[PDB]
């Protein structure tokens, strides 16, 4: 019955303060101590705060301790976690956790976590929000063998994540390896999402990637043939 | 806040020790409140006893635990300390405190706030002895321009220390009452003196208002030119 | 008190007794968590104060432990706890992933060329695909006429298939049309281990 | 004016001193740890691990009346006073190590405060004394 | 554990600020540390509490220091009214050891010794004693040569000198030399003098009487 839900936040220049929340039901919300969870794709996980049951708010994590505040309201059962002056480091997803006591005598501190939330990414840079230019990855007749030839497209230069790719409006799931976003040098994220057919759907199949960015609402369709 | 250190001067020997102090102020503990005793020796650093709670809760010092106890009525508000087989080695100034653990934050077990003025005991198988008190008369060569001098010798007492009032403690102004130092003969010897004008040479009478309270003298010499 | 977990990258298959170890800086006793966290949603707390099991996940899993060494043993590994596993306390573990033991794959090497609508706005890049692989350590080596190493600094990878349980590469090399227009042959050396002699899938522009 | 003592089962071990109600449990779960928390030494120590005047005196109370010698016998943890987590004080009563000679010295101690105590505590692997204030229970008079 | 203050004695100015250190053996957590202050013949007070804090009714220009061995109180504006003995103090292995002490001297102008000489009194005279003492009053410092001249030739093993700590209403010391003789050695000398050398008085001062 437990359900931990997050507010929202996403790209932020660094310095400029980002409020979040987590709304909390199924459970009594006062009694159980409450507190985030810092997650970077290309580290895994990382403790960022903790707040004691019904106020009392405790230390956060020295990593970045000093710089912003953990808020706890148990009229409206929801959490927060206010982030200022921010650093380009801070690119990460942000858990809500639980747990207090333990099934025994005990209640006092639990650094342990039984039920989470959903986590709200929050990219933190400066770049502009634009739109990502497609272009067709040329399958080139190599491979020319009639069961295996490999086609694509080329989601170049978009900004912030994410991007949704699929081929021919969700009609393929073979082959489709939709490859993970890359942050090129200076900002504009850049991927490619790869299709393999045989050579015979070359010359008699129409190839398209449904790619879109809402950030940017750019949603582009784009005609793949060698 | 106060603290009033009461006992004997003086102890013999192979004996018990004992001291009572008083708490004006307040209540005896509660909430982070303990009574401590601290010696003083000749020289040697400050040692600390042990405490007293409210409710009686005692801790001793390492060498004192085999031979200190300590009492506490908090229906008077004063506490005890109690050294059994005493040697020469425990003459020292014992004074009393309020050990506390209250704080704002961090460091709440703390330190000592308030001590008494602490009462001299000194450990000696030796008689009392009576200072003969010799009134060291304003000379011609005492006489340095204006000013004068004059002064007391409390020869030849034992134990330590003796009071020197000077004209019932009326004058305080320009008086040096001198620690005690034993003497050749291995006795204590204090000296006093006073530097009234020579233009006060034959006016208000000058006396010191000597006193030995562990040979109960009370001497009041006159010092005349 | 702070976390150290080993190993790296446990790869073993279904069927095997799988074990992770957890150190502490701090003689910590039963102040101790593991988690599974399978990419693309939240760590499930597995075990907590390093003993007792959380209600309501499996029995093959169990923690041993006190003093300083942790261990979290899987008797009989499903596929469905296949994911990386973290230690609890203050501080965290590194995250020792779980994938597969699988018969080593050959990558399946593709070049692509620029394309022209990306050739005429200035800036052409080169992207080079290695379809299907299992042995994750799989190096592209860039060469434009023999050298290079500028653009090979944007490669990504898909994490294990459903099906086959094998990565995927893209390697892209980024160039100007400057650069484009200066050089003749474009390769995409791939070094690995089903390769018997690193393959080499190359086109010049026309 | 005695510190009244309570018997329940075996584990359910209860003290109650002026308003202060407690519950001594005996097991392997920790939740105190040095560092982390306060290291009591001598009865002095206790006073700021809580506010009420009953809570510090009835510790150090039980502390005395098992035996705990402040000067030989290893100090133990307790939980800080702005601590809104509540009050517990943890004593390691561990039958194997170094606190072995400690550990038959507080399990001699139950046994005349509690009379009767079939220890919780497994001789050659880890037990922990902790000590939480509780309501003074239905069954326990007075 | 062992507690270690250094310096000895600080003889410092006043306005000038005076830095005491107190090491300790073993690795002190803190909090137990505190500075005392006792002023000569009073009970001494708390300065610091917890290594940090200033007590109640104590100035700021005391301040408490130092984590882990080293621990330093540091008083700034001194004044004459500061002169007293500093003591450090610490819970460790059962028992609250405290400091070695530095007794800090409050400098001032070298100053020149007013010497003043008593002859044996009348009822001492007529009890077969006869003890002549010598005052010194109000010099600075304390380090003063004084010797006994009977007849032109030094006494010593019976003269005994008293000293008195800085009194700090003008930051100044006092002797008091007792020459202890019987009645016959009073009657076989006629002069006896009082040898004073000091730094405030820079010719060697002989201050006699006659029997
Ligand atoms: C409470 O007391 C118990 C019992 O003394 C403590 O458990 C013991 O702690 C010591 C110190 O960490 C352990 O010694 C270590 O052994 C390992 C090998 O097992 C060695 O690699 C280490 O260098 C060290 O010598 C000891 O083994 C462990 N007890 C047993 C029998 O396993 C406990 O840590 C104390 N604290 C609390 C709060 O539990
Ligand atoms: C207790 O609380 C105080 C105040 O937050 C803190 O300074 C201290 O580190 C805590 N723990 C100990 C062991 O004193």
């Amino acid at each position: 019955q437990v359900q931990l839900v997050e507010s929202g936040g996403g790209v932020v220049q660094p310095g400029r303060s980002l409020r979040l929340s987590c709304a909390a039901s199924g459970f009594t919300f006062s009694s159980s101590a409450m507190h985030w969870v810092r997650q970077a794709p290309g580290k895994g996980l990382e403790w960022v705060a903790v707040i004691w049951s019904d106020g009392s708010n405790e230390n956060y994590a020295d990593s970045v301790k000093g710089r912003f505040t953990i808020s706890r309201d148990n009229s409206k059962n929801t959490l927060y976690l206010q982030m200022s002056s921010l650093r380009a480091e801070d690119t990460a997803v942000y858990y809500c956790a639980t747990d207090k006591t333990y099934v025994s005598g005990y209640t006092s501190t639990w650094y342990y976590f039984n039920y989470w939330g959903q986590g709200t990414l929050v990219t933190v840079s400066g770049a502009s929000t634009k739109g990502p230019s497609v272009f067709p990855l040329a399958p080139s007749s190599k491979s020319t063998s009639g069961g295996t030839a490999a086609l694509g497209c080329l989601v170049k230069d978009y900004f912030p994540e994410p991007v949704t790719v699929s081929w021919n409006s969700g009609a393929l799931t073979s082959g489709v390896h939709t490859f993970p976003a890359v942050l090129q040098s200076s900002g504009l994220y850049s991927l490619s999402s790869v299709v393999t057919v045989p050579s015979s759907s070359l010359g008699t199949q129409t190839y398209i990637c449904n790619v879109n960015h809402k950030p940017s609402n750019t949603k582009v369709d784009k005609r793949v043939e060698p | 806040v106060q603290l009033q250190e009461s006992g004997p001067g003086l102890v013999k020997p192979s004996q018990t020790l004992s001291l009572t102090c008083s708490v004006s102020g307040g209540s005896i503990g509660g909430s982070s409140y303990y009574w401590s005793w601290i010696r003083h020796h000749p020289g040697k650093g400050l040692e600390w006893i042990g405490y007293i709670n409210y409710r009686g809760i005692t801790h001793y010092n390492a060498a004192l635990k085999s031979r200190v106890s300590m009492s506490v009525e908090t229906s008077q508000n004063h506490f005890s300390l109690q050294l059994t087989s005493v040697t020469a080695a425990d003459t020292a100034v014992y004074y009393c405190a309020r050990l506390t653990s209250d704080c704002s934050g961090g460091n709440c077990y703390q330190a000592f706030d308030y001590w008494g003025q602490g009462s001299l005991v000194s450990v000696s198988g030796a008689s009392t002895k009576g200072p003969s008190v010799f009134p060291l008369a304003p000379s011609s060569k005492s006489t340095s321009g204006g000013t004068a001098a004059l002064g007391c010798l409390v020869k030849d007492y034992f134990p330590e220390p003796v009071t020197v009032s000077w004209n019932s403690g009326a004058l305080t102004s320009g008086v040096h009452t001198f620690p005690a130092v034993l003497q050749s003969s291995g006795l204590y010897s204090l000296s006093s003196v006073v530097t009234v004008p020579s233009s006060s040479l034959g006016t208000q009478t000058y006396i010191c208002n000597v006193n030995h309270k562990p040979s109960n003298t009370k001497v009041d010499k006159r010092v005349e030119p | 008190i702070q976390m150290t977990q080993s190993p790296s990258t446990l790869s073993a298959s279904v069927g095997d007794r799988v074990t992770i170890t957890c150190r502490a800086s701090q003689s910590i006793d039963n102040w101790l968590a593991w988690y599974q966290q399978k990419p693309g949603k939240a760590p499930k707390l597995l075990i907590y104060t390093a003993s007792r099991l959380e209600s309501g996940v499996p029995s093959r899993f169990s923690g041993s432990g006190s003093g300083t060494e942790f261990t979290l043993t899987i008797s009989s590994l499903q596929p469905d706890d296949f994911a990386t596993y973290y230690c609890q306390h203050r501080t965290f573990g590194q995250g020792t992933k779980v994938e597969i033991k699988r018969t080593v794959a050959a990558p399946s090497v593709f070049i692509f060329p620029p394309s022209d609508e990306q050739l005429k706005s200035g800036t052409a890049s080169v992207v080079c695909l290695l379809n299907n692989f299992y042995p994750r350590e799989a190096k592209v080596q860039w060469k434009v006429d023999n050298a290079l190493q500028s653009g090979n600094s944007q490669e990504s990878v898909t994490e294990q298939d459903s099906k086959d349980s094998t990565y995927s590469l893209s390697s892209t090399l980024t160039l100007s049309k400057a650069d484009y227009e200066k050089h003749k042959v474009y390769a995409c050396e791939v070094t690995h281990q089903g390769l018997s002699s690193p393959v080499t899938k190359s086109f010049n522009r026309g | 004016d005695l510190p009244l003592l309570c018997t329940l089962n075996k584990s359910h071990l209860y003290i109650k001193g002026g308003n202060a109600s407690f519950k001594i449990s005996f097991d392997d779960i920790a939740v105190l740890l040095p560092e982390y928390d306060v290291i009591i030494q001598h009865p002095a120590d206790m006073s700021w691990c809580s506010k009420s005047d009953d809570q510090i005196w009835l510790s150090q109370w039980f502390m005395n009346a098992v035996g705990h010698d402040w000067y030989l016998d290893p100090p133990f943890l307790c939980r800080n006073r702005t601590k809104t987590e509540g009050f517990i004080f943890q004593v390691n009563t561990s039958k194997t190590g170094i606190n072995e000679n400690y550990a038959k010295k507080f399990k001699t101690g139950m046994h005349h405060l509690y009379r009767e105590y079939p220890d919780s505590c497994l001789d050659g692997k880890l037990c922990l004394m902790k000590a939480q204030p509780t309501s003074w229970p239905l069954q326990c008079p007075l």
